[PDB]
């Protein structure tokens, strides 16, 4: 209450329809700390392997977006070797509408579409932009070697 | 009246009481409950654009952003009509759902009575599954409150496309599991 009361309603919604390419929960109580896992999306370099994300819920949740990092290591032009995600919705565009199902989901595609021109590893983006086959080459290689 | 201007709160009822009548008792109805605090509309308000919360949680958001959470467009506090209408529709459902409350307890209650009988020459009925006339062996509750068999059920809503007797509309996700009848 409000964001522990909104949590555990989060998480009963991903007791009936739970993400399709994802896979929600916590971690232990906790409720504040989750870990998810989502799928690499078909036809993207990061098909065929099961990536995991950290969540942490701010106390003054929903009005905060909640903070989302991959713990597997992936390579791509808008996550960095930290596993932070450059998401506009996990920053200035975040909504108090917005749940961790639909973030998931925003993650998912933005594996299937980069956004080179919103760089936080600017060399991946660069290769991504002069050089895709390079690009893929290497990012499904990565998935072989840190994606389960 | 302006045909094209819209009244969102006809129309949000309308669909608020569909929802409602449609929704299982165990699930709180998508718009009888506030986009941000998750919870039950309770001093709801509604914007221009018809989507409703609660006005503590709409107030809240406001003093970050002056825009609307689910549209991302223009919203300010004086936007914010009165939409106290959708109250009736939320008591009916708790209603419901106390109602239903009643129907498992009153079903436990003499499933422990039945319980306790020895050397009956027919099994209680509590205990019998109304398609498969056996034991129930997985407990299985509807939103009207009749016990099935968790596959007794779901092969025969399998064989006749999600419809059972009394011929109705009925699919394996509209049921919750339900051992407490036999606790």
């Amino acid at each position: 209450g409000m964001a522990l009361k909104r949590i555990h309603k989060e998480l009963n919604d991903l007791a009936r329809d739970p993400p399709a390419q994802c896979s929600a929960g916590p971690v232990g109580d906790d409720m504040f700390h989750w870990q998810a896992t989502i799928m690499g999306p078909n036809d993207s370099p990061y098909q065929g392997g099961v990536f995991f994300l950290t969540i942490h819920f701010p106390t003054d949740y929903p009005f905060k977006p909640p903070k989302v990092a991959f713990t597997t290591r992936i390579y791509h032009p808008n996550i960095n070797s930290n596993g932070s995600i450059s998401l506009d919705i996990l920053r200035s565009q975040w909504s108090p509408a917005l749940t961790i199902s639909k973030v998931l989901l925003s993650i998912c595609s933005l594996l299937c579409d980069p956004n080179p021109d919103d760089p936080l590893v600017p060399e991946i983006a660069r290769i991504y932009k002069t050089d895709r086959e390079k690009y893929n080459r290497i990012a499904r290689e990565w998935t072989q070697k840190y994606a389960m | 009246r302006n045909p094209f201007d819209i009244d969102h709160k006809s129309k949000y009822l309308r669909e608020a009481a569909l929802e409602a009548n449609l929704s299982h008792p165990e699930t709180t109805p998508t718009m009888l409950t506030c986009p941000i605090d998750s919870g039950f509309l309770k001093d709801p308000v509604i914007t221009p654009e018809g989507f409703v919360y609660n006005k503590s949680s709409i107030l809240k958001w406001l003093e970050t952003k002056k825009e609307d959470p689910q549209s991302r467009k223009p919203l300010t506090a004086k936007d914010l009509q009165p939409f106290p209408e959708l109250l009736i529709i939320v008591n009916r459902f708790v209603e419901t759902q106390t109602n239903y409350e009643k129907l498992k307890n009153r079903l436990v209650q003499n499933a422990r009575v039945a319980a306790r009988q020895k050397e009956y020459t027919e099994i209680p009925d509590i205990f019998l599954c109304p398609i498969s006339k056996t034991l129930i062996k997985t407990p299985v509750i509807t939103a009207q409150g009749k016990v099935y068999d968790q596959e007794a059920l779901s092969n025969f809503l399998i064989a006749t496309g999600n419809k059972d007797e009394t011929g109705k509309k009925l699919s394996i996700d509209d049921v919750v599991v339900f051992d407490e009848l036999y606790q």
